[PDB]
RNA sequence: UGGUAUAUAGUUUAAACAAAACGAAUGAUUUCGACUCAUUAAAUUAUGAUAAUCAUAUUUACCAACCA
RNA sequence: CUCGAUGUUGGAUCAGGACAUCCCGAUGGUGCAGCCGCUAUUAAAGGUUCGUUUGUUCAACGAUUAAAGUCCUACGUGAUCU
RNA sequence: CCCAUAGUAGGCCUAAAAGCAGCCACCAAUUAAGAAAGCGUUCAAGCUCAACACCCACUACCUAAAAAAUCCCAAACAUAUAA
């Protein structure tokens, strides 16, 4: 949360996390949500929304990130760690922010 | 020569230096 | 559930009325007139006094022989009295005040012409002696910091210890002597004068057993 | 150059009595 | 000061694990010695130089035979760092009058009374 | 820097790093904490 | 460079001498002899 | 650079728990004053430790010195 | 060590070397805004003034300089001088 | 790594003393967090540590340097059975 708060969710428009709790491959996705849903990150951009939609359809978890520019980032967390998902998430923040300005 | 107690570590006789080397833990 | 543990209680401990270290005078009350020989064997070998704890639990251990003058006592006193808590700590001297006179000739004079005049006084110290003893409602980790700071400024090899570390230090050395796989030891050879080795040794080496060389102490020697 | 004082102790030159 | 050395008595007390290493018998002690100087008397005290003369050890690597008795042993304890002590063995026994000229002292310490100088038929 | 025989960190942002065969102390927050092994 | 003040093997500042491996073995060989001398001088 | 001395009212000067002196004020005195007497105010180079004695650096004084 | 002799101050002449760098070069820190400075790392290729009094080395003073460096060399060098 | 709400600015002293100039106490809310261990504020604010939760940082606590003057100074080598 500390590393992601220094950067800030400035370009981000919406973030959506969907996962199936009973499934045994959602630890990564639930850890990603624990930081992004922190008061440090959420404070940087109040306009930026953060949504969590729980499901029990036996489907895989995904993280969908909507940006202001219109570009989208999707990370399927079944075989991705929170750090990998967070790292990729940060890299896109830096690139999209520079493109806008 | 030098006294038995010195501010500096005094060099041993070679026979003693060998003794200390054989009698090492 | 991080497992918590009981803590020691020092409620049963008492603090004296003057916990701080008393002042040490440069010279004794009455000045001495009879000049003394160098007598260097007062810092040579192990100590036979002040090797055990009396009141406190932490101390500064001497790992070598040397002489202490007034400048050393002031450094120990100020550094300790400043860094210690008078309410929960107390300290005492385990060494007497400077009493051995040290003569010195005037600058520019040649050899001869008698003996010099008393310049200053010192306190002889042997290896294995306690210099300062501390205690009170405190652990060793608290005092160990500034006691080692003091120990590093002393003219000999010193180290802060406790009733436990000192005991462990001694038991580990006994373990080394017992499990030593070397069949040849300094004691066995010297006492039996094997190889005529007593022609390069000293009579004191029969008792020091190779652990001492002048004023220096070697703890790794068995 | 710089002169020095003398010793103030005299005597003590007796030999052993055997 | 450098002086003569007093060797403690406990030094000369064989332990049980020493008899199973050198092959001696405390009950049946050996009668004679085989002493041989293997060190120089130079750079040693004069009282060690004199003992070496009394024991007939002037020339080095020259076996001399002495009696295993306290008085002789005492002199050996003063120069025990200049010599090599070995017991005299008599596999054939004491030399007879007819064998005095057929003897030979081997390096094992044995005194053989029949020096034939011929391969063993065995 | 400042040549020191006993390196020591002076804040939480100081970090040890071995470079060019010797130990250094770097600090981005307070560049005066920089030390070089002597 | 590399001066030893004064004479090499005397005085306060001498040339350091180090114990080789055969010097150790040579001394140990002597000790084993004299240790067996103590055994035969004990009976 | 070296050591050796150094410091007290506003000044001047014995001594550190603060003494006297010039000057200041005050009365007493005189026709008014001076003198004189009495009274009053007024200080310990400043810093750290012993607890008021050693140190600490200043402070100005004081003599020292390439060499043949 | 040298007295059946190793000529000793300072200067002139020619300088060799060390770096513990006075200037010139490259860097780190600063109670470095800048201009000037303090401090530390690295660097010995090149350079490091003329005068008044004093036998002077030093020192003081005058005018300058990017700077007027610290030391060793039998207190470098008298079969080269003074 | 992670994270921090509350009786309450405890009482007294103090111009002021609010966890942190000093003296006294050092109890208590909440699953959990010192009447505060270290910075900081004129006093306050403010940043950390000890707490809970998460889950394995799942360490060492035995030593810290080096420079002179003619020109560094044998050459070299980690692996074929201790002679
Ligand atoms: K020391
Ligand atoms: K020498
Ligand atoms: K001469
Ligand atoms: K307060
Ligand atoms: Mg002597
Ligand atoms: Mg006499
Ligand atoms: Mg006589
Ligand atoms: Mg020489
Ligand atoms: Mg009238
Ligand atoms: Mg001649
Ligand atoms: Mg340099
Ligand atoms: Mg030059
Ligand atoms: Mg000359
Ligand atoms: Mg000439
Ligand atoms: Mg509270
Ligand atoms: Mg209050
Ligand atoms: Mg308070
Ligand atoms: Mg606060
Ligand atoms: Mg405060
Ligand atoms: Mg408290
Ligand atoms: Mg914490
Ligand atoms: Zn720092």
């Amino acid at each position: 949360a500390a590393a992601l708060a220094r950067l800030g969710l400035r370009p981000v428009k919406q973030v959506r996390v969907q996962f199936c709790p009973f499934e045994k491959n959602v630890e990564s996705t639930r850890t990603f949500l624990q930081t992004v849903s922190s008061e440090k990150v959420r404070s940087t951009n109040l306009n930026c929304s953060v949504i969590a939609d729980v499901r029990h359809d036996g489907s895989e978890p995904c993280v969908d990130v909507l940006f202001g520019d219109g570009h989208r980032l999707i990370m399927r967390g079944a075989h991705l760690t929170a750090l990998e998902m967070l790292t990729a998430f940060a890299s896109h923040i830096r690139a999209r922010d520079a493109a806008g300005s | 020569g030098s006294k038995a107690v010195t501010r500096h570590r005094r060099v041993m006789h070679f026979q003693r230096q060998k003794l200390m080397a054989v009698t090492e833990y | 559930v991080k497992t918590l543990l009981p803590v020691p209680s020092f409620e049963d401990v008492s603090i004296p009325e003057k916990p701080k270290l008393r002042f040490i005078e440069r010279a004794p009350l009455v000045p001495k007139v009879r000049r003394e020989p160098k007598n260097l064997s007062d810092i040579r070998g192990p100590s036979t006094e002040a090797t055990e704890f009396t009141e406190g639990n932490f101390a500064i251990l001497a790992l070598g022989g040397g002489y202490l003058h007034w400048g050393h006592f002031e450094m120990m006193r100020l550094t300790i009295n400043r860094s210690m808590d008078p309410k929960n700590m107390f300290a005492i001297w385990r060494v007497p005040a400077p009493f051995k006179p040290i003569t010195r000739k005037s600058v520019g004079h040649r050899m001869g012409g008698g003996k010099g005049a008393i310049d200053h006084y010192v306190t002889p110290v042997k290896a294995g002696r306690l210099v300062v003893e501390m205690g009170g409602r405190c652990e060793f980790e608290e005092v160990q910091g500034f006691l080692d700071q003091v120990a590093h400024k002393l003219p000999f090899a010193a180290k802060a210890v406790s009733r436990g570390t000192l005991e462990k230090m001694r038991k580990d050395q006994e373990e080394r002597e017992r499990n030593n796989q070397n069949p040849w030891t300094f004691e066995r050879i010297a006492t039996a004068n094997m190889l005529g080795i007593r022609k390069v040794l000293s009579p004191y080496d029969l008792t020091h057993k190779g652990k001492y060389w002048g004023k220096f102490y070697m703890p790794k020697r068995v | 150059k710089k002169s020095g004082g003398s010793s103030k102790n005299l005597g003590g030159k007796s030999s052993g009595r055997r | 000061k450098f002086t003569r050395s007093r060797i403690p008595e406990k030094v000369f007390q064989a332990s049980p694990e020493d008899h199973e290493k050198y092959g001696g018998d405390p009950q049946n002690p050996h009668k004679l010695h085989i002493v041989t100087r293997i060190k120089s008397t130079r750079r040693r005290p004069y009282w060690e130089k004199d003992i070496i003369k009394m024991l007939g050890l002037e020339k080095a690597h020259t076996p001399q035979v002495h009696k295993n008795i306290p008085s002789v042993n005492a002199k050996l304890k003063v120069v025990k760092h200049l010599i090599r002590i070995k017991p005299l063995k008599l596999p054939q026994g004491l030399p007879a009058e007819e064998n005095m000229s057929n003897t030979c002292l081997k390096s094992t310490g044995e005194l053989v009374v029949q020096w034939h100088l011929k391969p063993v038929e065995q | 820097f400042k040549n020191k025989t006993v390196l020591k960190k002076r804040c939480k942002d100081c970090y040890l790093v071995k470079r060019r065969g010797r130990w250094y102390v770097y600090c981005k927050t307070h560049p005066r904490h920089k030390q070089r092994q002597m | 460079r590399g001066r030893i003040p004064g004479r090499q093997w005397i005085g306060k500042h001498r040339r350091p001498r180090f114990v080789s491996l055969r010097a150790k073995q040579n001394m140990i060989r002597r000790l084993e002899i004299e240790a067996e001398n103590h055994y035969w001088l004990s009976m």
